[PDB]
RNA sequence: AAACAUCUCAGUAUCGGGAGGAACAGAAAACGCAAUGUGAUGUCGUUAGUAACCGCGAGUGAACGCGAUACAGCCCAAACC
RNA sequence: ACUCGUACGGUCACUGAAUCCUGCCCAGUGCAGGUAUCUGAACACCUCGUACAAGAGGACGAAGGACCUGUCAACGGCGGG
RNA sequence: GCUUUACUGCAGGCUGUCGCUGAGGACUCUCACUCCGGGAGGAGGACACCGAUAGCCGGGCA
């Protein structure tokens, strides 16, 4: 029959009724006087976690992260810039908000290499995601078959690189066939047209 | 009072001093910040693209 | 000028010299679908966006006859080239 | 065109800001947990380089020694209250309820617990008209009528100083004085004056403004000088 | 673009952050010579200045496929313990 | 920032000591206030249409404007017959 | 470089609408959210703030 994660997993479908709802309403109020990256001991969405990695191991680490709501804070044009260069409030960055998250969050806990994230919410004014980070520099890891391969080096500092799941889906790199023309093998081989 | 010859003269203030890390008279002792290495603002060299060619 | 509205002259469907009304083009609905109109919402952005800024141009002293001469038999019509009328009354 | 001298104070340099370091203290009532007993001595009567008017210094029961307020007729070795059931004399300070209808207030709370806003400058007076469980409403100088909290505390009678606006500074040396003591840039050159970069009524063959000068609400700055959202102006009519 | 606002220069110059000896990509919710067909991803040659875009102006400009190089395939999550 | 500030203030402008005074014009322009009716976008609401969608139409209607008032120590004006 | 009732824009201000956002064309309330308070609590209250959109103005700026 269906898992206690399926249930978790089924209720985070419609996060607006009932009992998450009430929840949201109730955490929500003590997660906006919470800092920017806070340590959390276990996964809010324990399935969405385990199905994307986590595990109740020794340098698994998990973390939620908020950020402020929005459009480009971009700030106008002090030259000579022609009408189409001119904005400000309108255009919005190439890059999404839970990746900015991730990033936040990698920077916070040097050491750590990020594994995935998630959503958790958001209100009027900003957006959580939890995150998966993982010390590869702990034997508990090092020996872990599942999860061996982040301690490689050239995985350090992958959500910088965009490498995480969230990144590839922000370059454009998901269908494997129409579109990903001027994505794949990398935006910049292709010389940034997408 | 010309801002020549005559204002010169008043030039005795100390500013650029051998900065300790890259070693050039380029550590402003009013700023303490190297304006070569960037020593004092950033804990990476200073360093720019422009500071030769584009295709270089 | 003055023009009647059944005269018999040539319609090129049937083959044949019938009794013909003149009827003045009455301008068609926009769908808004067309390609011009998808290309309007997609060319537009910030800043300037080119020949969407265009706004219309001008009018000329006198218009040319923009009509439609339908045949009584067969009820299709035919456009003709058109000659600058001021103003075009029809008798009866 | 280069930013008007409007929008320079905004940035908070040091020509704009005010002389921080070389003013005494914040102006605030005593915070009292309750039941009014505190009390203290007029010490002194010091000049507030800030407001141009006096102040008095005061040393209360439980040690506490704080420069406050003073307004018209305290003297050196006299008597203050502070709470809800302080005695109606001048300069006690107390709750807008417990105050009796028609008497002369300064230094009126906003909101209970800031420590007064309204009526502090020379010799100007609030106005207690009237009384509620639910309201208290006041005349501010400005003639407003200000509803208020009746939990507000507020100093009883006209603050100290009164008619220094009377005589005129006579000369420029006088007024640069005052002005050095205060963040405001002085002198002033006139719009007018101005070239046609620097300011709208800037330029021009002779000295006048190519613009009438009264001014929408809506105009963002840069541009927002002159008779602002003027509801009319001279005086005929 | 013989002016110029879309467009072009150009995702170029410059800036911010970061990895390795190489990076990135990668074992199809693919292709759609439509098929009884091909079978991870780079890259080279070609398809092709073709299709497509564009005050339809100046100009911008792929893919499938073929021919080659090198080839390689895997693991969780959950069900059930 | 103003602000350790609170209308006897601080902001924004014009005129530029004292003295004697500072006329008439609100039409236009500007600012401000009101406005029966008129104009006035998008969402939602209706009909139409499409097995969905594009799209046609209806109703309601904000700020703004029309319209009226105020105002020149507000821009400015103070003639011909 | 400067100007404006030159062309096209842009900040910015005003305004409707969407979300944040809850309880019973006008209204009550509190739980979000706001502000004050050292606190207990006080005031405001689904408004304000903020994100999106739409119309008006818009040489302050390009
Ligand atoms: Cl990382
Ligand atoms: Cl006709
Ligand atoms: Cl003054
Ligand atoms: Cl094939
Ligand atoms: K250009
Ligand atoms: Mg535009
Ligand atoms: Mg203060
Ligand atoms: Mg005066
Ligand atoms: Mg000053
Ligand atoms: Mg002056
Ligand atoms: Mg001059
Ligand atoms: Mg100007
Ligand atoms: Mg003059
Ligand atoms: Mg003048
Ligand atoms: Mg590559
Ligand atoms: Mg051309
Ligand atoms: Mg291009
Ligand atoms: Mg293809
Ligand atoms: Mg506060
Ligand atoms: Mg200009
Ligand atoms: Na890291
Ligand atoms: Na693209
Ligand atoms: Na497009
Ligand atoms: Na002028
Ligand atoms: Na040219
Ligand atoms: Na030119
Ligand atoms: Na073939
Ligand atoms: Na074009
Ligand atoms: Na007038
Ligand atoms: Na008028
Ligand atoms: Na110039």
């Amino acid at each position: 029959a269906r898992s206690a994660y399926s249930y978790i997993r089924d209720a985070w479908e419609n996060p607006g009724d009932g009992q998450l709802a009430e929840l949201q309403w109730q955490r929500q109020q003590e997660w906006r006087n919470e800092g920017a990256v806070e340590r959390i001991e276990r996964p809010t969405r324990l399935d969405k976690a385990r199905s994307q990695g986590y595990k109740a191991k020794q340098g698994v680490i998990v973390a939620r992260v908020s950020v402020r709501k929005g459009s480009a804070r971009k700030r106008r044009h002090k030259a000579g810039r022609r009408s189409k260069r001119q904005g400000v409030t309108r255009i919005t960055r190439r890059k999404d908000i839970q990746r900015v998250a991730e990033e936040r969050a990698s920077r916070t806990f040097p050491n750590l290499r990020v594994l995935n994230s998630y959503s958790v919410g958001q209100d009027g004014r900003q957006k959580w995601h939890e995150v998966i980070l993982i010390d590869p520099n702990h034997p508990a890891i090092q020996n872990d078959d599942d999860l061996s391969w982040i301690c490689a080096d050239d995985q350090a500092d992958r959500v910088f690189r965009g490498l995480t799941g969230a990144g590839r889906r922000n370059r454009g790199l998901s269908g494997k066939g129409k579109g990903s023309e001027k994505t794949r093998p990398s935006l910049r081989s292709n010389g940034g047209k997408a | 009072t010309g801002a020549g010859t005559p204002s010169q003269g008043k030039k005795n203030t100390t500013t650029h001093t051998k900065c300790r890390r890259c070693g050039e008279k380029s550590y402003h002792t009013k700023k303490k910040v190297c304006s070569s290495c960037g020593f004092g603002k950033s804990a990476k060299r200073r360093d720019y693209e422009w500071q030769s060619k584009a295709g270089e | 000028m003055q023009m009647p509205r059944r005269f018999n002259t040539y319609c090129p469907h049937c083959n044949e010299h019938q009794e013909h009304e003149v009827e003045k083009v009455r301008s068609g609905r926009q769908t808004g679908m067309k390609w011009i109109d998808r290309q309007r919402e997609r060319n537009s952005g910030i800043g300037n966006d080119g020949k969407f800024s265009k706004v219309p141009g001008g009018d000329k002293p006198t218009k040319k006859t923009d009509l439609k001469y339908r045949c009584g038999e067969c009820g299709k019509a035919h456009l003709r080239e058109g000659w600058r009328a001021g103003r075009l009354e029809f008798q009866e | 065109g280069r930013r008007i001298q409007g929008q320079r104070r905004g940035r908070g340099t040091s020509t704009f800001r005010a002389p921080s370091h070389r003013y005494k203290a914040d102006l605030e009532h005593r915070k009292v947990e309750d039941g009014d007993v505190i009390a203290g001595t007029v010490v002194d009567i010091e000049h507030d380089p800030a407001r141009s008017a006096p102040v008095a210094a005061v040393e209360f029961e439980d040690g506490d020694r704080r420069l406050i307020l003073a307004p018209e007729g305290v003297g050196v070795g006299d008597e203050l209250q502070v709470g809800v059931s302080a005695e109606i004399a001048p300069g006690n300070t107390l709750p807008l309820a417990e105050i009796p209808e028609g008497v002369p207030v300064c230094n009126v709370e906003s909101s209970p617990g800031d420590g007064g806003k309204f009526a502090r400058a020379s010799g100007v007076n609030a106005q207690l008209l009237t009384h509620d469980r639910n309201v208290a409403v006041v005349k501010l100088p400005s003639g407003e009528m200000k509803r208020l909290d009746p939990q507000c505390r507020a100093t009883i009678g006209v603050v100290a100083g009164g008619g220094r606006t009377d005589k005129p500074f006579v000369k420029a040396g006088n007024k640069h004085h005052k002005m050095k003591a205060r963040g405001t840039k002085w002198p002033n050159v006139r719009g007018v004056a101005m070239n046609a970069v620097d300011h709208p009524f800037g330029g021009g063959g002779r000295q006048h403004p190519g613009k009438p000068k009264s001014i929408s609400r809506n105009a963002p700055p840069g541009r927002k000088v002159g008779d602002i959202a003027s509801k009319r102006t001279g005086r005929g009519g």
